[PDB]
């Protein structure tokens, strides 16, 4: 994009304003890209389905941050939708399993394992939408889809865990809770995997009945939450995920007797069982289970201590009402003259779980202080990415209840003045055609149930 | 045997237009007297906002009330007596409305409560504990005794010998609610409180007394994936204010979803109540799409030791 010529002159005024071991990231993402862009190609043939090298170059690219450095670039790039599309893939291929004596089976085991820790992350921070393809012909579905509208409680969605889909059959999971009462498993050389992972959660339900009828020895069930975090742990995730599922519709004084399973669960790491690559395995998990069981550990005030990662959760009151923390944010960032990536999060779940028309009500009796142009005319511009952010709605309840709430009453136009009217018709006009030609997924989950009559609200004349 | 008395109608009333319609409720007293409302928007909003009361035996001399308000009525309820009203509507604004004079055509209301921010999803008085039971098997009985006699329900919070306490609670759209009773004197006390740790939004509710002065509670956010969640109130006045304690009761999910074939039918909740008011073990749950609407009746027979049981349904319904 730019020539040489005006390059030289430049360095040599750099140097001169300049002159007036710590490897920064800046190389580091510069070669970790065409790192990142040879094994998103050499993952389509799985290393010509030859594990052993797949095993050494993970093994040699687990420093500090490796998934990091390419989550980044692929997010950066747009690639990450190839990356969660072709890991769904190879999850359908490794869920199944084909015949392999012990170790090329636990390399199968690892090769589960460490792609669902490469992209539950993703699940948790990007969203679910990047992993999710919305199209699979037939009904050979991935494992990893049917896992991924079931298993995790987020922060403002919560299971439903009495689908059919919870509950697949009741005779597996007898088998499934009673082989864990008698050793280590030793059969992982073909176990299916998603039968197992659906299995469990009726399993842990077995065992909680069973642990609050307390016919069993407590030592005998210590053993069997130590037996399934020794080898795979991401059993142990899954008898983690039912459990946090089934805490919500358990009161709160019926939820801390099942968490004792849970810290036991998710404690300690467990030595003497050690594939490979095994340390560092567990501290990536405990990130995915702290964001998948916040949701409990805010209402069940108890502690795991799984091992930051943690951006933009939960620092809301709990009690105060939600006015005048939503208001005086906007001042502080006009004051600033900037807006904050900090806030951007902060008002979201505020816009998220109020009501729309309540929000457009707070802002517009707050636009009649003004006297300044620049002065109201900054809020209008500020106002505007705010409506931005659901432009699709504001271009229709501004023009719908809000316009005709404007003009209704006589002395209500006493505030229509040379500033603020002027600006809020700016405001219209720049919405107005950007909606004539037409920013979340939580946007566009609180988009899907709402059905509305527009022509009982306006029947056109 | 069915038959239609009259209908009254206003010269130049009718035909509202050019405005979002509201449903309306209506309200009746212990005596022969509805408070009824309509949504006119004629130049003015305090026409949907407006009272009508007529007396029984000429409809033509109507009371007239100019209840100022600054968001429509929702839910009109009387007193149990004759003596008190309420307009129901968002935030707040809730008033008294007492009798003037012992005229026909007056009120008035110098006192209310009010609360910010928040709309209200349910609303009830308290209990006076007095009931009787009624014998149509007693018709040759030939005394009051027989045919009439008191079941003695048990009144609520009775403080100072036998008379149970006055006043009302709220359940509002968000996570809080609010009880406001009136002193044996001249004194109010209003309080308000979260109802859980979970603030959220509240789609439909109700508010139901059991036998002891407590009052049990329900909850409809209206997403049609969360649990309906039952709560508690528990009456208890520390020596300056009644702190409510709050608990969960056993709850239950909803049908006509888990059988797979269609569960996105019907998608949001429109109609959820009590059978009737005072009693809390039996639930209308009504879902109305835009075609028809099907109801549900659940019932709180024990065996979870609180557990909703359907009743019965019909052929088919419109859309109630």
């Amino acid at each position: 994009l730019l020539s040489e010529a005006s390059v030289n002159n430049l360095m040599a005024k750099r140097k001169a304003d300049r002159e007036h071991n710590i490897q920064p990231n800046i190389q580091l993402i510069l070669r970790a890209e065409p790192t990142v862009t040879n094994i998103l190609k050499t993952m389509d043939a799985d290393h010509s389905k030859s594990p052993e090298g797949l095993l050494g170059v993970l093994g040699h690219m687990l420093s500090g941050k490796s998934l990091d450095l390419l989550l980044a670039a692929a997010a950066a790039t747009g690639k990450l939708k190839s990356f969660a599309r072709k890991f769904i893939n190879l999850n359908e291929f490794t869920t199944y399993g084909s015949e392999e004596s012990t170790k090329p089976a636990s390399v199968r085991a690892l090769l589960f394992d460490i792609s669902f820790l490469m992209l539950c992350h993703v699940a948790q921070t990007y969203g679910s939408e990047v992993i999710l393809s919305e199209s699979r012909t037939g009904a050979e579905v991935p494992f990893f889809e049917t896992w991924m509208q079931t298993c995790m409680p987020e922060e403002g969605k919560i299971l439903n865990p009495d689908h059919p889909c919870f509950r697949p059959d009741s005779t597996k999971v007898e088998s499934l809770v009673a082989l864990l009462n008698n050793s280590s498993e030793m059969k992982l050389v073909q176990m299916k995997w998603h039968e197992a992972c659906l299995s469990i959660s009726a399993a842990i339900l077995e065992i909680l009945n069973a642990w609050e009828n307390g016919v069993l020895a407590f030592e005998s069930i210590q053993k069997i939450t130590d037996n399934i975090k020794g080898k795979v742990c991401s059993l142990a995730v899954c008898a983690v995920a039912w459990l946090v599922a089934h805490v919500r519709m358990l009161g709160l004084d019926e939820r801390e007797k099942s968490l004792q399973m849970i810290r036991q669960l998710a404690g300690p790491l467990f030595s003497e069982n050690t594939l490979q690559f095994y340390n560092e395995r567990v501290v990536i998990m405990n990130s995915i289970l702290e964001r998948m069981c916040a949701d409990v550990l805010q209402q069940t005030a108890t502690q795991i201590k799984f091992p930051d990662t943690m951006p933009y959760w939960n620092l809301l009151p709990p009690k105060r009402p939600i006015k005048e923390v939503l208001t005086d944010i906007f001042a502080k960032v006009l004051e600033k003259g900037w807006v904050d990536s900090r806030s951007i999060h902060i008002f979201d779940t505020l816009l998220h779980m109020g009501g729309v028309y309540w929000f457009c009500n707070n802002l517009i009796k707050e636009l009649l202080k003004e006297t300044r142009k620049e002065h109201t005319l900054r809020a209008v511009e500020l106002l505007y990415s705010i409506f931005c952010l659901d432009m699709q709605q504001v271009t229709l309840v501004l023009l719908g209840h809000i316009l005709p709430g404007l003009l209704t009453d006589s002395s209500k136009w006493h505030s229509l003045m040379d500033p603020p009217g002027t600006a809020l018709a700016k405001l219209a006009v720049w919405c107005a055609l950007s909606s004539y030609s037409s920013a979340s997924t939580r946007q566009k989950k609180r988009h899907r149930e709402d059905i509305e009559d527009y022509i009982s609200l306006f029947p056109l004349d | 045997m069915m038959d239609l008395a009259y209908v009254c109608e206003w010269e130049k009333w009718s035909k509202s237009t050019h405005c979002p319609s509201v449903p309306l409720a209506c309200a009746w007293s212990c005596r022969n007297l509805i408070a009824f409302t309509m949504d006119l928007r004629s130049d003015d909003q305090d026409l949907t906002r407006m009272i009508h009361i007529l007396d029984t035996e000429h409809p033509w001399d109507l009371h007239s009330i100019p209840s100022e308000h600054h968001e429509a009525i929702t839910c009109l309820e009387w007193d149990q007596s004759g003596s008190r009203l309420l307009s129901a509507d968002a935030d707040g604004q809730i008033k008294c409305w007492s009798m003037a004079d012992h005229l026909a055509n007056s009120w008035e209301s110098s006192v209310g409560s009010l609360v910010e921010g928040d709309p209200i999803v349910a609303l009830s008085w308290l209990h006076n504990g007095v009931k009787l039971a009624l014998h149509v098997e007693k018709s040759g009985a030939s005394s009051f005794g027989e045919k009439f006699s008191r079941v003695k329900f048990s009144p609520s919070l009775t403080l100072f010998g036998g008379k149970p306490m006055e006043g009302w609670i709220a359940v509002t759209v968000s996570g809080l609610v609010t009880v406001s009773l009136l002193k044996p004197s001249g004194q109010v006390l209003t309080s308000t409180e979260s109802l859980c740790r979970l603030r959220g939004r509240v789609a439909l509710a109700d508010i139901a007394f059991t036998g002891g002065g407590n009052i049990v509670v329900a909850t409809a956010d209206g997403s049609s994936a969360s649990p309906v969640q039952f709560y508690k109130v528990c009456v208890s006045v520390v020596s300056e204010k009644c702190r409510i304690d709050t608990e969960i009761l056993p709850s239950l999910f909803m049908r006509c979803t888990t059988d797979l074939n269609r569960k996105d039918k019907f998608p949001a909740i429109t109609h959820l109540k009590f059978l009737a008011r005072d009693m809390s073990e039996q639930v209308l749950l009504c879902a109305s799409s835009q075609t028809s609407s099907i109801v549900e009746c659940w019932s709180l027979r024990k065996e979870t030791i609180l557990k909703w049981r359907i009743l019965s349904a019909t052929n088919d319904l419109d859309r109630v």
